[PDB]
DNA sequence: CACAGTGATGCAAATCAAGTGTGAAGCCAGACAAAAACCCG
DNA sequence: CACAGTGATACAGCCCTTAACAAAAACCCG
């Protein structure tokens, strides 16, 4: 609303609002195990997480951005999604933890978001980017080899 | 225009003002800690001197009398 | 709705009911309006179960600013695990919301410091100690103690602070003082006696490991860190033939008191 | 269980400089072993 | 034996008051909508005003509408967690401040 | 930064259980990345 | 072009204190204007 | 018989509302 107010516009727009986010996952070692009754878990971790980027309405004929985040690469603003003790490499329980996530991903890739905002529903649409990922993760997922092969480039 | 009619004749029925009360209904028939030290009781001392001895100006100049008195003295 | 007017319309809804109030703290009280109206909305308060605000409002009657001591304010900031970088920035929030300052400054927690830190009482000792200073008010003596750090001789590569061991001891027993007082009240024993006591002390040392080091200059650290400490545990006194026991540690194994 | 607060402290309370470090941690920990300020904390029960 | 207005209890105030606690109640009710805490806290203001001060005013609006002397839940959340405060060392520190200061501040 | 958050969050801001450390230090992360709170304290402007 | 810390230090700015006479913003007794939001006309 | 935590859950405790009585602490009069 302040972004909205700061660049000459009006509160009560209702228009499509364009939002992008960016999207990270690593995995983690040296996560020890606790005493007492569960599944033998493993001393890994990996995470999964989102930052939005930019919001931007279609104001007469062009655009205008409304807010970006100021430090990208901030820890206030890397909001967390999935959490689980699992290892990066561990191809099959990588897969079975992420495929809801992507699954939902995609879906809401074609569609738009009826929201309150100060009592008006606004609309929302999306665009969501994938960067937050080391070399290995890209090469593990995008199905390439490893890093030591003769194909270096994974663009 | 309410308060020029009423002023008005305020000043008739007061040229032949402090009661109020008795005049409600009269309009009804017309539009029909910190220790101090030795500068403070310096201060507290010799302030009366100047506000006493000139007393016909405010305590500002006897504070710039006192404070020019103390910049010319010693401790 | 009602209440929500501003002056010169919302007495002109309650004004029949202010006068009756009036009426009648002129008819018991006599005039005791202040009184009887704050009664009235502390009750009203009370009805609705907010015993916050309303103790809040008879706390604010009196007039009297609800401050801290910095000594407070240390204790809450050193048994909370809080850095001097939260401690200001809470500081700060609280300072710029309410308006008002509740705890006090960063400056008055250092300077409080002072007072519980040792090298800040007198004492001396009867026998003078040999071969020991009889200043009292050294704070960290440097660990090294005045060795050699040239080329020629044996290679310096570590670091090291310490106190010095009596002023060290003589803070820990003013730490200590309405420990013993009340220990000495609680075995019969007036609490103006000056016999010798008789104080026990437990030692312990031992090296840690994996200690990383930092980068920048100075000398080249290894990465193992020993620490030295003492903890009293025990302090009786002589009285008649036998010995009184005024004073034990409860939880000796406990973090808190090593 | 003291190493566990020098660990603590010399990560979290004191200055990250090689010539700053140890008397830092010594002073916080020998603050945080006083009975009087452990008093004010435990007034709740009284 | 009739010692002061203050010397009592609770309980005792409300037996003293208990006239002019029902009248206002069935005299507040019939055309005034039935809102007794706020006539309350309206005629000490304009009681106060008649004493035309500020200090008091401005102190009770702020505890009446929780803006000052006290925090909102949410201010302490932050507070709690932009600090990295656990709950077991929160509530030591609102327990030492309830139990020392006496007034709920968090 | 958020792995550094999480090792601290798991460590002295979750219940010390298989069964719920997960689910602390995931809902404690979230309250920490919030900026309805962050706003608070910037109270100096 | 990471960034929010981590503590001390050092300097700049706000304030308080005592001194005291005036100056000024309220409230208040009714009151009969001046909109002014409900009803529909 | 190490010990200070560590966050959600449950329950006891202690406050608050209709009840007329009823027992404890004190002057006017005798
Ligand atoms: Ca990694
Ligand atoms: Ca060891």
């Amino acid at each position: 609303l302040e972004g909205m107010r700061s660049q000459d516009l009006d509160d009560y727009l209702n228009g499509p609002f364009t939002v992008v986010v960016k999207e990270s996952c690593d995995g983690m070692g040296d996560v020890s195990e606790k005493h007492g009754s569960g599944p033998a878990v493993p001393e890994k971790a990996v995470r999964f997480s989102f930052t939005v980027m930019r919001i931007t309405i279609e104001h007469g004929s062009q655009n205008v951005k409304v807010f970006e985040e100021p430090k990208p690469n901030s820890e206030l603003c890397c909001k967390p999604l999935c959490l689980m003790l699992a290892d990066e490499s561990d191809h099959e329980t990588l897969t079975a933890i992420l495929s809801p996530l992507i699954a939902e991903r995609e879906a809401m890739k074609s569609s738009e978001l009826t929201l309150e905002m100060g009592g008006i529903p606004r609309t929302f649409k999306f665009i969501f980017r994938g960067t937050g990922y080391d070399e290995k993760l890209v090469r593990e997922v995008e199905g390439l080899e490893a890093s030591g092969s003769v194909y270096i480039c994974t663009l | 225009s309410y308060a020029f009619f009423v002023q008005t004749c305020r000043e008739e029925h007061k040229k032949k003002s402090v009661n109020f009360s008795e005049f409600s209904k009269k309009c009804s028939e017309r539009w029909k800690k910190r220790p101090p030290s030795a500068f403070f009781l310096f201060c507290s001392e010799y302030r009366p001197k100047i506000k006493g001895e000139h007393p016909g100006l405010s305590i500002g100049d006897v504070a710039k009398k006192l404070g020019e008195m103390w910049n010319n003295t010693a401790a | 709705h009602l209440l929500s007017l501003t002056r010169r319309a919302q007495k002109h809804r309650l004004r029949e009911l202010k006068i009756q109030v009036k009426e009648f703290a002129d008819k018991e009280e006599g005039g005791d309006v202040k009184a009887v109206c704050l009664t009235l909305f502390l009750l009203a308060l009370r009805a609705r179960n907010e015993h916050r605000q309303a103790d809040e409002l008879e706390a604010i009657m009196q007039g009297r600013g609800s401050g801290l001591q910095p000594a407070v304010c240390l204790a809450i900031r050193v048994n909370t695990f809080l850095s001097c970088s939260q401690y200001h920035k809470m500081y700060r929030t609280v300072k710029a919301i309410t308006g008002r300052q509740i705890f006090q400054p960063l400056h008055a927690l250092r300077n409080a410091e002072k007072v519980l830190l040792p090298g800040y009482h007198p004492f001396e000792w009867q026998p003078p100690l040999k071969n020991v200073s009889s200043r009292t008010d050294v704070g960290i003596i440097d660990g090294l103690s005045g060795l050699a750090s040239s080329v020629d001789e044996y290679p310096v590569d570590t670091i090291a602070k310490r106190f010095r061991y009596d002023s060290a001891l003589v803070s820990a027993l003013m730490d200590m003082e309405e420990d013993i007082l009340e220990g000495m009240r609680s075995q019969d024993l007036d609490d103006y006696l000056n016999g010798p006591f008789t104080v026990v002390v437990k030692e312990s040392c031992d090296g840690m490991g994996d200690v990383s080091e930092k980068h920048g200059s100075g000398p080249a650290v290894p990465e193992k860190a020993v620490r030295f400490s003492f903890t009293v545990m025990r302090i009786t006194i002589e009285h008649g033939s036998q010995n009184v026991k005024v004073f034990e540690e409860p939880k000796p194994n406990s973090e808190l008191c090593c | 269980s003291g190493n566990k607060l020098f660990r603590r402290f010399r990560k979290m309370n004191a200055r990250q400089s090689k010539c700053y470090e140890m008397e830092d941690v010594l002073k916080h920990h020998w603050l945080y072993t006083s009975k009087y300020l452990q008093k004010f904390m435990n007034a709740h029960n009284a | 034996p009739r010692q002061h207005l203050l010397s009592l209890t609770r309980r005792a105030q409300k037996h003293r008051l208990r006239e002019l606690k029902i009248q206002v109640k069935e005299f507040a009710d019939k055309e005034e909508g039935g809102d007794v805490k706020a006539v309350c806290l309206t005629l000490f203001l304009l009681a106060l005003r008649a004493r035309n001060e500020h200090r008091q005013a401005d102190e009770l609006e702020a505890i009446m509408q929780g803006r000052g002397s006290g925090l909102q839940p949410a201010v302490c959340l932050a507070i709690r967690v932009n600090t990295f405060l656990s709950c077991s060392q929160y509530h030591k520190m609102y327990r030492t401040v309830k139990a020392i200061t006496g007034r709920q501040i968090f």
